[PDB]
């Protein structure tokens, strides 16, 4: 199963690495929820993990392993592996293993300084806060992994396109190609930041870095990167979930359209993270706020297409009136349940997001506990659930070890607990945010500073406990699936459960237009040049580098 | 059937789309509204104003805290604030209600938040740059300032005070 | 078969939850104006 599909192996190493990251990163979660419930569990944690020197070292670890490391590794797994099995083509395995070593070496390189308290700068690493050089080199090598991944999938696409002159790009491949193309355009920000600034800085080659350019370049990457976390989930939710649900994807071209739109509008909207910033024209902020509302469109589409598919699925399974279908879906199946719950939470989640994006409204909530509120419904829930669920079809496909009734049932617990835990925590944080509770703060070490957030603090406490269980159960579940010597090869040679796709007459012309990838890419690049071009030119004429500090 | 629900689903897909745009356009309008009133003062100035963070407390407007406040209109007061590793200068700030306060804020070390609890004042403070924001307190009393941008180990305790004289 | 009540429901909920959040935060913005 390795030697005609060694892409299976490679793929399996990316997942394991990602899920190991997630486990280590999450540990810090419950503690941080208690802290937001006004309880200080950090001596207890410090007694358990004697390297941990502060709340903020913990928070950095959390954000770096969970949000950057787990999520990229999961994307690299899904967004190479699915197009491979659909195409029935094998990725250039030389390059594949290169990208996996690059990420593992980059991860290890950067982990050392984090673990030694040399890089307590958080996953945004905003200069002048200045971490060890190995952090920036580590992170750089780790992110640059994705460039190899990009190549690999463009390769597969080119080769299929050669074997099938004339033919429209298969759907998952289409998705992965606009995905990887989008991510390339997106990553330029961070790469420029790293190459022009963070690296020379941390190597001692220069004494200062302009804070404002620093974060304007980061946010160039920093927004599309959450689409980079989302789409591998969306990939699975469009082309795999419907089949798990007992139905079909109700539209091929809506899915393409959506993914095209994200190619187009994910990058040029980063000032939405910079509304509170000096030295960026307010006009440019309005312009970026508009494009950010436009980027919300694909997920609005996605909500309909995905819900209709699930409805259809539910009707085929004998799904009664206005709500019967819901009950007729396979609530016995964690690969179905996990993403569906994800999607429910993604409703408040995106409403959160749309408020954030409306410029002046952002002054209400920016840097409050509301932001964490928002993005846990987004990545910690929808994405992470999706990843957790897919262990139930992906892992068996990769390894051949099938899933017991027991493990299926521990999964359901894990998934429901996590979901609920997250929902509770989302109320706490939003509420506390509304009460002006700042984010990124060890607030339990100042007991009397936030007396007015008495009750939502209770929720955060609750979610801390709830998600503690969820997480331990997940650790147990995961390893029990990976530490058995149950192997039936036959389902490791069974095909991915891709969905069938309802398709129509009008499709032909719409899909054709979308398949003009070279043109749409150029359009996307131009949209970046227009949106950041003018500002970047101005910043780069008036550079004011300032020296760095270490304040931990 | 099957094909029949295809047409129907694609239809209600243009409906939903067109509705979505229109509601998004309503937001755009209501936002453009807040841009046209007083409340838009909190929007940081866009024009670059460069200062040296290593000289900011020895020479110029941020050096002496006793000089912070300066009447600059018949109803306009510019307050020079400094946000630094682990508090605010001046402490408290002291300003009159019903006047337009033009905050001009910078940092001598790293990035800080400037969030005035109870208001729309919420602005990142960047070393090397001034954050200029305008506002008019209608209600007097003690407004608390919070740093909402992690600045290092004492970040959770970085607090200030505005005292708006009735 | 026919009209997708299910999704129409799902996006109805989705719509209302946006209006609650947005208008909600629009109100607080002005209260703090
Ligand atoms: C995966 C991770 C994330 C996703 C996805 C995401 C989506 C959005 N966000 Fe966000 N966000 C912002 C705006 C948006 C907008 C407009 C969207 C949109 O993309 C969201 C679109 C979503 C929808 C339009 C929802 C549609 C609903 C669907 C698709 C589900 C339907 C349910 C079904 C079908 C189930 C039915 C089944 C049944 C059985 C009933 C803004 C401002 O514009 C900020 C800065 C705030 C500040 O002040 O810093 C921000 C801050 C963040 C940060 C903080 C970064 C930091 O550390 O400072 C993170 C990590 C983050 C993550 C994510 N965010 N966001
Ligand atoms: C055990 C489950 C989790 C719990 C209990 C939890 C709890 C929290 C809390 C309370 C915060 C706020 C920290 C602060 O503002 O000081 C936070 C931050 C964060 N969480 Fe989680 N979280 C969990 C899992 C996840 C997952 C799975 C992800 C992404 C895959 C994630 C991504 C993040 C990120 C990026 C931050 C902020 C880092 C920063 O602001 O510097 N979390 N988490
Ligand atoms: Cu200054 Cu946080
Ligand atoms: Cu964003």
């Amino acid at each position: 199963v390795y030697e005609a599909y060694p892409e299976k192996k490679a793929t399996l190493y990316f997942l394991v690495l990602g899920f190991l990251a997630l486990i280590v990163g999450s540990l810090f979660g419950p503690f941080q929820a208690l802290n937001y419930g006004n309880v200080d569990a950090y001596p207890l944690l410090k007694r358990l993990l004697p390297f941990v020197q502060s709340y903020y070292q913990g928070l950095t670890l959390h954000g770096v392993l969970n949000a950057i490391v787990f999520t990229q590794l999961f994307a690299q797994a899904i967004m190479v592996y699915l197009p491979a099995r659909e195409l029935n083509m094998r990725p250039n395995m030389g390059l594949m293993w290169l990208s996996w070593w690059m990420a593992f070496i980059g991860l290890v390189v950067a982990a050392l300084p984090l673990l030694a308290n040399e890089a307590t700068v958080l996953y945004t690493f905003y200069p002048p806060l200045k971490g060890h050089w190995a952090f920036y080199l580590g992170a750089s090598v780790f992110v640059l992994s994705t460039w190899v991944s990009i190549y690999i999938v463009l390769d597969l696409w080119r080769r299929w396109k050669a074997a099938n002159p004339g033919k429209v790009t298969p759907l998952v491949t289409y998705m992965a190609v606009v995905f990887w193309l989008m991510w390339f355009l997106a990553s330029l920000g961070l790469v420029l930041e790293a190459v022009l600034f963070l690296l020379p800085w941390s190597f001692g080659l220069v004494e200062g870095v302009d804070p404002l350019v620093a974060r304007t370049l980061f946010w160039w990457t920093g927004h599309p990167i959450v689409y980079f976390w989302l789409l591998p989930a969306y990939a699975i939710i469009y082309t795999i979930l419907p089949k798990q649900a007992g139905g079909k994807l109700v539209s091929d071209p809506m899915a393409r359209l959506a993914f095209l739109l994200f190619l187009l509008l994910s990058t040029p909207v980063g000032f939405h993270h910079q509304f509170a910033d000096p030295g960026i024209d307010p006009t440019w902020k309005m312009i970026h706020s508009v494009l950010t509302l436009f980027v919300a469109v694909p997920s609005l589409m996605t909500a309909f297409t995905v819900a209709a598919s699930l409805e259809f699925a539910g009707r085929l399974r004998g799904g009664r009136g206005l709500f019967g279908w819901i009950r007729a879906l396979p609530w016995d199946n964690p690969a179905f349940v996990a993403p569906v719950l994800g999607l429910l939470g993604f409703i408040p989640g995106g409403a959160g997001g749309i408020v954030n994006a409306s410029f002046t409204l952002d002054y209400v909530v920016h840097n409050t506990a509301w932001v964490p509120g928002h993005f846990h419904l987004q990545v910690a829930s929808l994405v992470t659930l999706t990843a957790m669920g897919s262990l139930y079809w992906l892992l068996p496909n990769l390894t051949g070890k099938p899933i017991s009734d027991a493990q299926r049932r521990l999964g359901l617990a894990v998934v429901w607990l996590w979901f609920l835990g997250m929902m509770i925590m989302a109320v706490g944080l939003h509420w506390a945010g509304l009460l002006n509770v700042p984010r990124r703060a060890y607030i339990a070490q100042v007991p009397d500073a936030y007396p007015h957030a008495a009750v939502p603090m209770v929720f955060n406490v609750l979610a801390g406990i709830v998600l503690l269980v969820a997480l331990l159960l997940f650790i147990y579940g995961l390893f029990s699936v990976l530490l058995s010597r149950e192997r039936k090869p036959e389902l490791a040679e069974a095909p991915l459960p891709f969905a069938e796709v309802i398709s129509g007459p009008e499709d032909r012309r719409l899909v054709l237009a979308m398949d003009r990838i070279g043109f749409w890419f150029a359009v996307a690049a131009i949209l970046v040049v227009l949106a950041y071009g003018p500002t970047l030119v101005q910043l780069f004429g008036h550079l004011n580098p300032v020296p760095g500090w270490r304040l931990w | 059937d099957e094909h029949k629900a295809h047409k129907a689903i694609l239809a209600y897909e243009k409906g939903w789309l067109a509705f979505s745009l229109a509601m998004l356009f309503v937001f755009i309008a209501l936002i453009a509204y807040t841009l046209a009133t007083h409340t838009a003062g909190v929007i940081p100035a866009g024009k670059l104003e460069r200062v040296d963070p290593t000289t900011v407390r020895q020479e110029g407007p941020w050096a002496d805290p006793a000089q912070a406040v300066v009447q600059t209109g018949p109803n306009q007061y510019t307050v020079y604030v400094l946000a630094f590793a682990f508090g605010y200068q001046p402490n408290p700030i002291e300003v009159p209600q019903g006047a337009e306060i033009v905050f001009k804020i910078t940092s001598p070390d790293v990035i800080h938040g400037f969030h005035v609890e109870g208001t729309n004042i919420n602005v990142e403070v960047l070393p090397g740059e001034v954050s200029t924001v305008r506002y008019t307190f209608k209600r007097p009393g003690e407004y608390r300032i919070i740093c909402n941008q992690y600045c290092g180990l004492g970040h959770q305790n970085m607090f200030g005070t505005i005292v708006v004289k009735e | 078969e026919e009209k997708p009540k299910g999704a129409l429901a799902v996006i109805l909920v989705l719509t209302l939850t946006i209006l609650v959040f947005w208008l909600g935060v629009y109100a607080v913005f002005f209260a703090r104006g």
